[PDB]
Parts: structure tokens; sequence; C-alpha cells
């Protein structure tokens, strides 16, 4: 067998969800799109009152 | 001069900054390249500065004293913002490179 | 070819009415190339309109104007730019309640009251025109 | 360099936090934009800062103009109740979601390490580098997620741009320009032209 | 804009060298030797991209300006100065037109 003196402190976690990571860098990369063309538009509107 | 824009002022600020912020990152991936420890990485630090400034004294040609009215900015710059970028590039490179 | 964009932006800049070149260029320039540009057309139209107005054709003025209504709906500049259209064909107290309106819905805004002058002068006027010039730099 | 790390740890736990705090401080950017607001405050305050710029103006550089106009302002301005002066009278957003989202990753991201830093460290602030580890053997530089997003934010901040009363005031300017000379100071320059030459060269 | 070729080029070679120098320590902590320096050649390759990269980007980087103002007014005449584009008025001959 195998023994693991310090709980394998090197290894990731034997448990790691990689979906939830998944479904939140593009939740970023589309709420930063948003947020440009959001501010944007507000600003010019903003200017053309 | 007497009579002074204000804006080409902070034109020229930007412009260095803009090689300041950038080429601090670069020596700091380069260390983190050719791993080096410690001591010696600051010192890289230093000199890469150092010849940073003597590049800018080759593209302001003759001191010329109608952009900047005096060389400080050149040498000493914004110098401590480069710091924490050196030391990130330099760590980044290092746990990918060496360790991994 | 760009530099038509930067030839107009520098008319803009540093004022040089001719309105000769300028209408020609917007002409060229307010057609497909208008998606091409993106988000900057529109103080071309702005600056096609005035020009337009000082060449006689008046035409294009419409088609400038409705486009920025149909961008802009509540807009106060667009109704600067009507009164402008009212004031050339001589329609002078219509300009002065569209003035007066959209300063009295805004009262810190100047554009009105420097083309109220502008219609006082255009009569003929100057004695009033100075006293009113003055008491808005009060 | 003495440990050998699996590389899923790389590609899962540590480029997630290069990226995810780069996006978090443009979107913090891009929402401060969102959300300021601009008063209409009034007509009376705005021209009462006007008016005290133009006296700002004429202390500075009031001296490019005839001695009699200047003084005539400036009596305009000082005249015992006619002067102008004298008639009148009437962090916590940047820092806090910084430190939720650290709280977040310790609690996800914490059986484990990530990575060394090269320089040596001091022994006292290891048990707060590491946070779950149970060794309490090794050199701190051995460190956690937590510290490594935190170095990440203080070194992304110079990287942002490089890709992106009225009474009381009144009399306090009276006062100040009470006390005021002219010095007109355009008194040689006939000679100082006329002294070597004209200096043109670009027809 | 040979200078942006330049910059590129100069990270290319950068991240070869990154990767030649990752699988060499891989060869060294295989090998168990651990005791040996990187090779010259390595060095040098990313020495050289580093200065020819920072002398394309203070090139690219920008251009400086005169702070004297009155150097913009060199080239300037009344015909711009006098225009007051908010008080026009087109009461006037081009109307015929
Ligand atoms: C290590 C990684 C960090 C830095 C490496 C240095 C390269 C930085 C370029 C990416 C940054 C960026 O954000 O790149 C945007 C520019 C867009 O052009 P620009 O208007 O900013 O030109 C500059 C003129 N200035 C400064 C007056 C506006 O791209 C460029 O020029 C860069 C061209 C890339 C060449 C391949
Ligand atoms: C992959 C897709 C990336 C999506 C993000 C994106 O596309 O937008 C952010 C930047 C490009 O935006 P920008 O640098 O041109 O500045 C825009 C601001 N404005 C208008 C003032 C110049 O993405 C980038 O550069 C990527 C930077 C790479 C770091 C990871
Ligand atoms: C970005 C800056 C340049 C990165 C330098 C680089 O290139 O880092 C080297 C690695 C090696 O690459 P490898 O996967 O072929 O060997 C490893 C495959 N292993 C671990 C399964 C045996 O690059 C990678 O893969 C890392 C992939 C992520 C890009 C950084």
């Amino acid at each position: 067998t195998r023994v693991y003196p310090s709980k394998q402190f090197d290894v990731l976690k034997d448990d790691y969800d990689y979906v939830l990571i998944s479904s939140v860098l593009f939740g970023l990369v589309f709420a930063t799109m948003i947020t440009k063309r959001l501010a944007q538009v507000k600003l010019l509107n903003r200017a053309w009152r | 001069p007497p009579f002074i824009s204000e804006a080409a002022v902070r034109g020229n600020a930007a412009v260095l900054d803009y090689c300041r912020t950038s080429v601090s990152a670069l020596s700091g991936a380069t260390a983190g390249i050719l791993g080096l420890t410690g001591l010696y990485g600051f010192i890289f630090y230093l000199l890469a500065s150092v010849l940073l400034s003597l590049l800018l004294i080759l593209k302001a040609g003759r001191r010329w004293n109608k952009y900047f009215k005096s060389r400080r900015p050149l040498f000493t710059g914004g110098l401590i913002g480069g710091l924490f970028t050196y030391v990130l590039f330099w760590t980044f490179l290092y746990g990918m490179v060496h360790v991994y | 070819w760009e530099e038509m964009r930067d030839k107009m932006r520098k008319w803009r800049e540093e004022n040089s009415r001719n309105s000769e070149q300028i209408v020609e260029v917007g002409e060229e320039l307010i057609n497909e190339y208008a998606s091409k540009l993106g988000d900057d057309i529109w103080i071309i139209y702005e600056q096609v309109m005035i020009a337009a107005l000082d060449y006689g054709r008046d035409d294009l003025a419409l088609f400038c104007l409705q486009e920025l209504r149909r961008q802009f709906p509540g807009s106060h500049r667009v109704k600067r730019l009507t009164g402008m259209r009212f004031e050339a064909m001589e329609r002078y107290d219509d300009a002065i309640q569209l003035y007066d309106r959209i300063l009295q819905e805004d009262p810190t805004n100047t554009a009105a009251r420097k083309r109220k002058i502008a219609i006082r002068k255009a009569q003929g006027k100057n004695v009033e025109a100075i006293r009113e010039l003055n008491e808005y730099l009060e | 360099p003495e440990l050998l790390l699996d590389s899923n740890i790389r590609l899962w736990v540590v480029l997630p936090i290069v990226i995810i705090t780069f996006f978090v401080g443009m979107i913090r950017h891009y929402v401060s934009i969102l959300l300021q607001s601009d008063k209409k405050l009034t007509q009376e305050q705005v021209s009462d800062s006007q008016v005290l710029i133009r006296s700002r103006v004429l202390r500075e550089n009031g001296k490019y103009i005839p001695k009699q106009s200047f003084l005539t302002r400036k009596y305009y301005f000082n005249n015992p109740e006619d002067g102008f002066f004298k008639k009148t009278k009437r962090n916590v957003t940047n820092v806090l979601p910084m430190i939720l989202i650290g709280g977040w990753i310790n609690m996800t991201f914490s059986g484990f390490v990530t990575t060394k830093v090269p320089f040596p460290l001091t022994l006292r602030f290891k048990p707060m580098l590491q946070q779950g580890i149970e060794l309490l053997t090794l050199d701190a530089s051995w460190v956690s997620s937590a510290s490594w997003y935190f170095l990440n934010v203080f070194g992304l901040r110079s990287i942002y741009s490089l890709i992106l009363d009225t009474n009381k005031a009144f009399k306090t300017e009276w006062e100040a320009l009470e006390l005021t000379d002219h010095q007109w100071a355009l008194d040689d320059v006939e000679e100082e032209l006329m002294a070597k030459d004209l200096h043109f060269e670009g027809m | 804009s040979l200078w942006k070729g330049l910059v590129g080029i100069g990270l290319f070679a950068l991240a070869h060298a990154a990767f030649s120098a990752a699988q060499h320590r891989s060869y060294m902590r295989l090998t168990e030797k651990e005791d040996e320096s990187l090779p010259i050649d390595i060095v040098l390759q990313t020495l050289l991209a580093f200065a020819v990269t920072c002398y394309g980007i203070v090139h690219i980087a920008g251009e400086f300006k005169d702070m004297d103002a009155t150097s913009e007014l060199k080239n300037k005449t009344f015909d711009t100065l006098r225009n007051h584009p908010s008080f026009y008025v087109f009461n006037h001959r081009g109307r015929v037109l």
C-alpha cells in the first residue's frame, strides 16, 4: 500500500470541482464585454444629452 | 522656459511610464528564466533600470531641454511601481520553469 | 485612405469654415464607411449639417438631422440644430420659443442664449445684442 | 527547487488566479465609471466660482497689461462696499472586494502548496502564508494560493494604466488681493528684441 | 512598423529559451546531478532577446514633445481664431447658390 504522513500536500485535492471554475471565467469574460459596451454608451449619451 | 503647455508634460511622463512598467516586468521574467535567487535578482533590476535611463538619453538627443527641464525623472522615474512587477514576473517564471 | 477622417477632424479642431470641401468629403464618408467607422459618425453629421447650411443645399440637412433624431431622441443639441434650420429659413419666433423651452427645461444651458443672440444680430440690431451678451457674461 | 509538484496544480489553481484578479481590476474601473453621478447644482455657485477664478488669474498673471487697468479692476474688486467681496453675502470600495475574495480562495484552495518565492523570507510569517499545512518544518518560501493572489494584486496595479464657505472664500480672495504689486514687467522687450537679430529660417 | 516585428521576435526567442531551460531542468532532476549550471547558449539567447526588445519598445513607446506653448502657434492665423462657431449666422451671399 501507500501511506501519507502529512496528508498529500502536493496533489491537487483529489476532490477538485473542475466545472465551477470553467463556469466562472466565462461569467467574468462576458461581464467584462458587457460592462465595456455598457459604459461607452452611457458616456456617449452623456455627451449628446 | 517661461510659458509651458502643461499637456505635453503629462504626455512625456506617460511615454516614460509605458517604457518603465514594461521593462520592469520583462527583466523579472528574464530573471525567472535564468533562475537566480535573492540578492542577485535585485541587482539585476538596478542594472536594467540604469540601462533604461541611458537609452532614454539617447532617444532625447543632446539632453534637449525643450522636452524636460531636468534629467532626474529619467534616472529616478517611477521606480517603486516597477518593483512589485519585477518581483511578480520573477516569481511567475521561477514557479513556472524550475519547480514544474 | 483614412486621411479623409483626420482632415475632417482637423477642420473640426481648428475651426476652418469653408463649407465647400467639407460637404464633399462628408457626403463621401457618409456612405457605407459609416458602419466601418464605428460610433464616430455622429460628430461628422453635426459637422456636415452646418457646412451644408452654409453651402445653400438644405437637402442633406434633414437626412443628417433625422439620423441624429432617431439615435438621440431626447437630446438638446439636435434641438439646437433644428433651431438653426428654422432661422436659416427665417422662422425667428419659432426658434425663440424652442430655445426658451430648452432653457426652460435646462436653465444652465448656454447654446440657446448664444443662438438667441445670433438671431438678434441677424435681424440687423446690434445695440440690444450687446447688452444681452453682457447680461450673459455677467 | 527540491520538490516535484503536480502540473495539474499549475493548470487549474495558478492561472485562474492570475486571470481572475486582472478581470476584476478591470471590472472595478468600468463599474466605477457607471456609478459616478453629477449635480446640476445652481447658476449662483458656478458664477461665483468663475469670478473667483478670474480673481485668481488676475493675481497670477495680471502683469502683462497696462497698470491703470489692473488697478481699475482691483478697485472694482476691493473698493469698500463696491468690491465684489464686500456686497454679496450668503479605499473601502477599493479594499473590500479584494479582502472578501482572499477568504473565499483560502476556504476553497486550502489543503496544498502552490509555488516558491526565490528570496528567503522570515520564519515568524510562516503560519499565515500556508494556512492548510501541518508540517511546521518547511521554509516559508513555499506558499499557499492566497499569497499568490495578493502578490498579483499589488503587481498588476501599475499595468492597467499601460492598457487604458462662500463668503469666507470671497473675503480670503479680497485679503490676498489687497497685498498685490502690478509689476508691469514688459519694459525692456524692445532692446532685447533688437539685440542680436531677427530669427526666422522656415520660409 | 518594423519595430513591432522586432519586439515580437524578441518575445518568441525568449519563450523558446524558457522552454529549452525547463526541459533542461527536467533532465537535471532526472539524472539526479543537481550540480551543474545552465549552458551558455540559452543565456546568450535570452539576454540578446531582452536587449533587442528594450531597444524596440523604446521606439514604439511613443514620441516626445516640446513644453513651450508657442511652438504650436508658429503656424496659425486669424482665419482660424475669428470664426467663433457658437455665433454663426447664415443670412449671407452663400444662400444665393
